[PDB]
RNA sequence: CUCAGGCGGGUCAGGAAUCCGCCGUAGAGUGCAAGGGCAAAAGCCGGCCUGACUGGACCCGUAACAGAGGCGGGUCCAGC
RNA sequence: GGUACGGCGGCCAUAGCGGGGGGGCCACACCCGGUCUCAUUUCGAACCCGGAAGUUAAGCCCCCCAGCGAUCCCGGUUGUACUGCCCUCCGAGAGGGGGCGGGAAGCCGGGGACGCCGCCGGCCA
């Protein structure tokens, strides 16, 4: 696995069409919805980026066992409901390099990343207020397996910034 | 890898007709009717195979010098030279 | 069975004349599934049966498990209309028992049955054109005002008010001949 | 139309009434157009020219107009009341001035001996140079009306009731389906003596 | 003349043989890649034919602007 | 000059799809019958020929709608996204910013929209 470094940024044009590129891999991340999605909540915690970003699937994968894990040992199955909005489109490749180097240079599939915006959501839980703790907790957990700046925001039923409000409370 | 230039090289989007366009074209472009020294914009229709300037020049604005047989011969300004081409009118629009 | 707008039906055609269903034609086919011998008996049958040149049904697309192929001919259809149509299907609800079930009217009022023997109007089993009895025939329904969707000049679309429907076509072939069965 | 890409026709081809192919076909020619056109009861001849913002008729003549001024009582559908407007329409374009011109039947198919070309023929006679080839043409009885005549003596002879039922309205107007031919004549006798 | 696909109804007959009705903007087809164009057609089904011909002119492209042997294409005059 | 009449057209959905009500001086149709003209790879079903017993059920003509499709205007998102020129402006980098000039797409709310126009003829007056 070569660093992270290298995919993320968002320099290179998209690279998403099968039907043209040859050898592109399968998917490792398969779950995205966990918990109780049929259950409301009254608060969701979203994660967003500070910055465009190119996550790769393999740090989503982490993130999802960690903080699947979390929240089933602290929350409960049917009390919060964890989905991450984003999926790996963009394929990563690499030069294939006896031996020449940078001749047909044009790089062979290794990976799958997905590409974010400034200010987009990656990932929401959502919880009643007696798991917000549990909840931002997972969030920052989550955060920590990015390799972007990252930030949370609570949310209500309609939609309003409630951040400040249930922290404060 | 160098390719030289045909008629129909890169003409996906300039060379198709909207959806809604989509079959035979009004009959008044097609009977439309032009004087000497009438300035012409170049619009292809791409229906209409015959009689067709290459797509290179299409939007470009010349001025009608003759008509032959049923073709009108336009002139432009390709550059410093003077080029002739020889347009169907359903291919031409008149200015203003 | 029992159709419970029967009453308000004939009013309706009683009422407007030019709304009473009539048949517009009965197709008569006998897919033998094969070119020889026994699809000349089918044909000489037909003509027989009917009295006008049958069309040789050819096959599309060519299937190994039935033996068939492409352009080989394979089945024999004739169309009827007019009085020689109300005849010949008079004569042919008449050969089996005078019985449709509920379950075959079509949602225009349109119907198709079959007939696997030739216990029918008189014929024999003559030597020739033996064995290639058994045929389906469906009849189609229309109201005067159908031509519009067929002409080629001005043509235009028939509403679903003048369309045809189940329960119509039941009561016009109640009125016309035989019964119908809850099956 | 069920989406942003559905294409609606023009409104002349939803109606059924222009095929547009011929129209261009037509028009490129830059000569008058003869139009006929038939109806259940009746028969158009008209004389258009070209004009972007919309064709204009510069000569009309309808079938209707048979049965007043010179006076025809006979079904205005049939190949002698075709043959008829055929000459008048000929006539009044020669009278306005128009020397040529070229048939368009619009979306009536070209068989061979029927109204329209039964009109392209009167108009032939009447004087308008039409191109044509003469082998189109009806024959020259059913032009004056042999197979009327012939058909109504064939029903008197049979089923008086088919007859009475075929041409009864015949009978109200006033008019025996025989001698058809020679009220034919007749009226073609009045047209050629009002135009000459 | 209208396709692909689908729905409902039919003796053997079934997932699939042939047939009736309806919806059906082309989801079919157009010899062969892809793009573009085609629905009273450029698709399918038939009739009649050889203009896949002869003697020539001008113009565009390969090769923008900006030079070109050879080649390809377009607009026409005349003959049959 | 009138007409809930027709023919030939222009723009080619703000004009289409789907619904409700009314109408036939004339005219257009449905409709009646296949000797003759014409045709079925069978069928007068289409096309064609000869007509007016019946019908305004529908094609058509007149009035209406906003369910779908399309599209014009106004307000919000919003001078948001994006962008031309200059820069000794910040930023580790990615990138961003200041001045002058342009400026969406989509979505939400309220209206519009079930076409407009040209030539001629028929009937009545």
């Amino acid at each position: 696995l070569r660093p992270a470094k290298i995919d993320r940024y968002v320099d290179k044009p998209a690279y998403t069409r099968r039907e043209y590129i040859r050898g592109a891999p399968g998917p490792k991340i398969t779950i995205f919805d966990m918990g109780n999605p049929a259950g409301d909540f009254e608060f969701e915690v979203s994660l967003h980026t500070a910055e465009p970003v190119q996550i790769r699937q393999n740090a989503l994968e982490a993130a999802r066992q960690q903080v699947n894990r979390y929240l089933q040992k602290n929350v409960g199955r049917s009390n919060y409901h964890f989905k991450i909005r984003v999926y790996p489109f963009q394929v990563l490749r690499e030069n294939p390099m006896y031996g020449n180097g940078m001749r047909r240079p044009f790089g062979k599939p290794i990976g799958l990343a997905a590409r974010l915006k400034k200010d987009q959501k990656i990932l929401s839980i959502r919880v009643n207020r007696q798991h917000l703790k549990f909840a931002i907790e997972g969030a920052r957990r989550a955060a920590m397996k990015f390799p972007c700046k990252c930030y949370y925001r609570i949310y209500d039923k309609e939609g309003n910034d409630v951040t400040t409000k249930i922290l404060s409370q | 890898v160098q390719k030289a230039h045909s008629f129909r090289r890169k003409t996906r989007k300039k060379l198709s007709k909207h959806p809604r366009r989509r079959g035979l074209p009004p009959l008044t472009r097609f009977l439309q009717e032009f004087e000497v020294g009438q300035r012409v914009h170049i619009v292809i229709e791409p229906s209409y195979h015959k009689g067709m300037p290459d797509p290179r020049f299409h939007g470009r604005t010349g001025t009608v010098v003759g008509k032959r047989g049923e073709a009108y011969i336009v002139e432009i300004k390709d550059g410093s030279k003077v080029k002739t081409l020889f347009i169907h009118p359903v291919h031409l629009r008149p200015q203003k | 069975v029992e159709i419970p707008n029967k009453e308000q039906i004939l009013a309706d055609w009683e009422a407007h004349p030019m709304r009473r269903p009539r048949i517009e034609k009965v197709t008569i086919n006998i897919g033998v599934g094969e070119s020889g011998e026994r699809l000349t008996k089918a044909e000489i049958m037909l003509q027989q049966l009917t009295g006008q040149k049958p069309i040789r049904r050819k096959a599309k697309k060519t299937n190994r498990d039935f033996g068939i192929r492409r352009g080989e001919p394979i089945a024999v259809k004739v169309t009827l209309r007019g009085p020689k149509a109300y005849e010949l299907l008079k004569r042919l609800l008449a050969a089996v028992d005078n019985r449709l079930k509920a379950s075959s009217f079509d949602e225009h009022g349109n119907v198709c049955f079959g007939i696997e023997e030739h216990i029918n109007i008189p014929g024999v089993e003559y030597d020739p054109e033996i064995g290639i009895f058994g045929m389906d025939v469906c009849v189609t329904l229309e109201r005067p005002g159908f031509r519009v969707a067929r002409r080629k000049r001005k043509r235009a679309k028939i509403p679903t008010r003048h369309k045809l429907t189940k329960e119509e076509g039941m009561v016009y072939m109640m009125e016309e001949f035989g019964v119908e069965i809850v099956e | 139309a069920h989406g942003p890409r559905y294409r609606v026709p023009f409104r002349r081809r939803r109606e059924g009434k222009t095929n547009y192919r011929k129209r261009l076909k037509l028009l490129k020619s830059g000569k008058p157009r003869l139009v006929v056109r038939k109806s259940l009861n009746h028969h158009i001849a008209q004389i258009i020219v070209y004009d972007p913002k919309g064709d204009r008729t510069l000569v009309s003549a309808h079938t209707r107009e048979l049965i007043r001024d010179f006076g025809w009582k006979g079904h205005c559908g049939n190949t002698p009341s075709a043959y008829l407007l055929g000459l008048l329409i000929g006539y009044k374009a020669k009278q306005a001035g128009i020397e040529e011109a070229i048939l368009d039947i619009g979306l009536h198919p070209p068989v061979r001996g029927s109204s329209v070309f039964a009109v392209l023929k009167g108009a032939v006679d009447a004087g308008l140079n039409v191109p044509h080839s003469p082998e189109i043409f009806p024959d020259e009885y059913r032009i004056r009306g042999e197979h009327i005549a012939e058909y109504a003596k064939m029903l008197k002879e049979q089923d008086e009731e088919k007859f009475r039922r075929q041409f009864g309205g015949y009978l109200v107007k006033g008019l025996d389906p025989e001698k058809l031919p020679e009220h034919f004549e007749e009226v073609k006798a009045r047209i050629i003596e009002k135009f000459e």
